[PDB]
């Protein structure tokens, strides 16, 4: 979903 | 010493803004470099975090939030450090290529929060603040902001936080000192709040004043930052 959760 | 062995080892090295110190200081010049530096520093705050003692305890969502929640307050804190160790708190060492003066502090339209942040850096010196004290204070800050709705895995967090403080009891080893350190850790939040306010507002008005937000920072500012400002997500203070 979200860009910060993606990168993590 | 293990816990410090760690924090020393994993401590991210200072990153640059890529800012142009040849071009005149202006609001928009200044604030497109602090959003880029924020994203840069955040990228170092992620790495840093993952490798922390027991941080892979947590539900990946709590791991994630806590970082987005505590990101600003940390950055300030190592600027609290960087300004103090490099320039003796005369100026703000956000980075080597973006050390701040009073003109920049004003051109950036961030003057208040910026005095506040030097005062912090001043209080780094006033108080004999050692580097190990700095690492575990900085470490602590990651676990300094929660939904008052609590976390998905709130029990791991309660206990994890308990230990990082226990580590901070030991760095001192007496209670006189703690009060001050705590007190300082507590002096981060009002600032990180004021900045969060400015950032938010700045995002909101971003299209109008020619200031560039990284495709990622806008998320955090628009989705996670506002939970803090609406009071859904609070700082954990030591005092009052
Ligand atoms: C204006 C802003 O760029 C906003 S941001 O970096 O996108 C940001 C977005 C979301 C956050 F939760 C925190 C910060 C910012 O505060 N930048 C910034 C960059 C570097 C440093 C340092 N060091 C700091 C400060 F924490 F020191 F103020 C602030």
């Amino acid at each position: 979903d979200s860009a910060f959760s993606r990168y993590y | 010493p293990i816990f410090l062995n760690v924090l020393e080892a994993i401590e991210p090295g200072v990153v640059c803004a890529g800012h142009d110190n040849n071009q005149p200081d202006s609001f928009a010049a200044l604030l497109s470099s602090l959003n880029e530096l924020g994203e840069r520093q955040l990228v170092h705050v992620v790495k840093w975090a993952k490798a922390l003692p027991g941080f892979r305890n947590l539900h990946v969502d709590d791991q994630m939030a806590v970082i987005q929640y505590s990101l600003m307050g940390l950055m300030v804190f190592a600027m609290g450090w960087r300004s103090f160790t490099n320039v003796n708190s005369a100026m703000l060492y956000f980075a080597p290529d973006l050390v701040f003066n009073e003109y920049r502090m004003h051109k950036s339209r961030m003057y208040s929060q910026c005095v506040r942040m030097r005062h912090l850096s001043q209080e780094f010196g006033w108080l004999q603040i050692t580097p190990q004290e700095f690492l575990c204070m900085k470490a602590l800050l990651l676990f300094s902001i929660i939904p008052v709705d609590g976390l998905k895995n709130q029990k791991f967090f309660d206990e994890l936080r308990m230990n990082y403080i226990k580590e901070l009891d030991r760095i001192i080893a007496c209670s006189r000192r703690f009060y001050q350190l705590t007190k300082l850790l507590d002096s981060v939040q009002p600032i990180a709040r004021e900045l969060h306010q400015f950032t938010f507002d700045l995002l909101i008005k971003s299209h109008m004043v020619s200031v560039d937000f990284p495709e990622m920072m806008a998320e955090i500012i628009s989705v996670q930052v506002p939970k803090i400002l609406s009071g859904k997500v609070k700082p954990i203070y030591f005092h009052t």
